[PDB]
């Protein structure tokens, strides 16, 4: 499978999450995603086929994970934006006020701005700290997906949002959305990963 | 906010 930020993958034939970013760990191919999406050694499938397993994760506290892929997978420096692509150029962290977009399999590609950093989400499982907030909308299924600027700087992976009964927060004004992502930089240094760029 |  071609590994692109934003696309669907399943975990142990049950949950769905979205791919965050293609990365490598020495000769190993992988992708970063949210930690709440799978436990270590959970099987990841893309389009019915086994592409790899969860190698590590931290959830709650933080919300991060990376999936080690088999050699057959093609890693690509890209995030899906409809039928088009955004090239991953690096991971400079954007400041509050910066515009940002996110990509996932439920709501597609949505943009908004970063409104706050170091937010705590109190999920049923425990708190997750250090999250950045934007007001781009998102829905159930988008977790793990890419948050990236138009210029190609990877910001982090989708953690959670104040979804309404329709499963997303796209039907409430941007001013009332709290869509949270896990910063990419600590995930890259914690697992010794390098971002695939183009 | 809930996970996703």
């Amino acid at each position: 499978a071609n590994i692109v930020g934003g696309i669907e993958y399943s975990i142990n034939n049950a949950s769905l999450c979205s791919v965050g970013f293609s990365v490598t760990r020495g000769a190993t191919k992988g992708f970063v995603t949210a930690g709440h999406c799978g436990t270590v050694n959970a099987t990841a499938r893309i389009g019915g086929a086994v592409v790899g397993t969860f190698a590590a994760r931290v959830f709650p506290g933080n919300d991060r994970a990376w999936v080690s892929l088999t050699s057959a997978q093609t890693l690509l420096p890209r995030v899906a934006n409809g039928s088009s692509f955004v090239t991953v150029r690096g991971s400079t962290e954007a400041a509050v006020g910066a515009a940002v977009c996110r990509s996932g399999r439920t709501t597609g590609y949505q943009c908004g701005t970063i409104t706050a950093k170091n937010v705590t989400a109190n999920y049923a499982e425990g708190a997750v700290r250090g999250l950045t907030q934007g007001n781009a909308c998102a829905g159930r299924g988008d977790s793990g997906g890419s948050w990236i600027t138009s210029a190609g700087q990877a910001q982090g992976v989708m953690s959670g949002a104040n979804v309404q009964s329709n499963g997303n927060n796209c039907g409430i004004p941007a001013s009332q959305r709290s869509s949270l992502f896990e910063r990419l930089q600590p995930i890259l240094s914690q697992y010794g990963l390098s971002l695939v760029t183009g | 906010a809930a996970p996703l």
